């Protein structure tokens, strides 16, 4: 409806754990966990509010699962992995008139090697919505 | 092309 809309923040970020050789079964090239997960901002950090579902569209590697759909919040993504890749975020809004968008988030593995989860990277866009 | 690649 017209030519009002809202500017909104949407970060998408990713944390990780290494796993030690001490810890995987005999055939598992997983040598991290990481968690991409997708949030607002710090003024309002439910996106749940205008956001119907996420598609995590992932590495070739990961098929037949290299493609994921979380509906309902918190639209995290946990994963065990070797590789670092762009993940594309692809964002579906609950107005109809909002097209979808996709966001490149360059995964980062933790490389301290503690065994610990730690912050890899954050990917920070503005999105615009019809406010109405 | 997809490329993935390892830190270490
Ligand atoms: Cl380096
Ligand atoms: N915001
Ligand atoms: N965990
Ligand atoms: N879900």
């Amino acid at each position: 409806t017209s030519r009002l809309f809202v500017k909104k923040t949407i970060v998408v970020g990713n944390v990780s754990k290494y796993i030690p050789p001490d810890k995987r079964e005999e055939n598992d090239q997983s040598t991290h966990k990481w968690m991409v997960y997708v949030r607002g901002s710090r003024r309002e950090p439910s996106i749940n509010h205008f956001v119907k579902k996420v598609w995590f569209f992932l590495h070739p590697s990961y098929k037949p699962n290299d493609l994921v759909e979380v509906r309902e919040p918190p639209f995290h993504l946990t994963r065990r992995g070797w590789g670092e890749f762009p993940v594309r975020v692809q964002v579906h809004f609950k107005d109809s008139q909002n097209k979808r968008i996709d966001i490149i988030h360059n995964l980062k593995l933790d490389r301290t090697y503690t065994g610990l989860q730690t912050l890899g990277a954050e990917t920070v866009v503005d999105v615009e919505l019809h406010r109405h | 092309a997809a490329r993935k690649s390892a830190p270490a």
